[PDB]
């Protein structure tokens, strides 16, 4: 059997979570 | 916070953490800023060596 | 007639927070009408002026990147000897920017 | 294991993954995020 194991990744180049911007009505959302 | 980011993360989980992964629980206690842990022997020290790696101290930045 | 003109204006906002945490800093005005109605009643309003919304983060050589929302509003306002100008109708005018830089 | 029993979770306070599973699928994927994770370029359009 295997154990589990927790991992942390910092990230040094991007950013985690969605970004959001609006085209003066609307909400745009990247992934 | 980190009360919900663990949360989600051993959320279901039927896994061999070392019972499983899916019978601990994390109740945040805000009135003396600490998390509260309950489980096997094998795994409050499991979380104890992850909440470490996510608690450093942060740099501030003035945007003029 | 024989006019001329010039006009400087340097406008400086300034804000502190940390690593991985959004900050807001906002200077507005908000106008108020009366929209005389009969049943869903409200007071109807509008905004501009100026904001930042950033969330800075340190990369590995030591630069700062940035996730911008800059809004910069001011109120237009047209001739005032006509009876526009004692109605709900600031003619607003913004200026918006969304991007990312390091 | 499985690949369906992979957690990942966002943690935006310190801008990183958290990922639980195996000792190998964790190294699995420690090493797709080491090839998505490269500095980008300024462009000015005017």
């Amino acid at each position: 059997l295997g154990r589990q194991k927790i991992g942390v990744m910092r990230l040094n180049n991007t950013f985690v979570g969605d970004r959001t911007y609006n085209l003066r009505d609307q909400k745009m959302v990247i992934p | 916070g980190i009360a919900t980011a663990i949360e989600r993360l051993l959320q279901g989980e039927e896994q061999p953490l070392g019972a499983a992964a899916g019978n601990i629980k994390i109740v945040a206690y805000p009135d003396t800023n600490s998390l509260l842990v309950k489980g096997t022997a094998e795994q409050v020290h499991f979380i104890e060596m992850l909440v470490k790696a996510l608690d450093v101290a942060k740099r501030h930045v003035e945007l003029s | 007639l024989e006019e001329k003109k010039q006009a400087t204006v340097v406008s400086r906002p300034v804000l502190l927070t940390q690593e991985n945490v959004p900050a807001i800093f906002d200077n507005n005005r908000t106008f108020y009408t009366k929209l005389i109605g009969e049943r869903n009643v409200a007071l109807e309003h509008v905004t501009y002026g100026t904001m930042i919304r950033v969330l800075p983060r340190f990369s590995a050589d030591g630069q700062i990147e940035m996730s911008l929302d800059i809004e910069d509003g001011n109120d237009k306002t047209p001739q005032s000897d006509t009876t526009t100008s004692v109605d709900a109708l600031p003619e607003v005018g913004r200026t918006l920017i969304s991007t990312i830089a390091r």
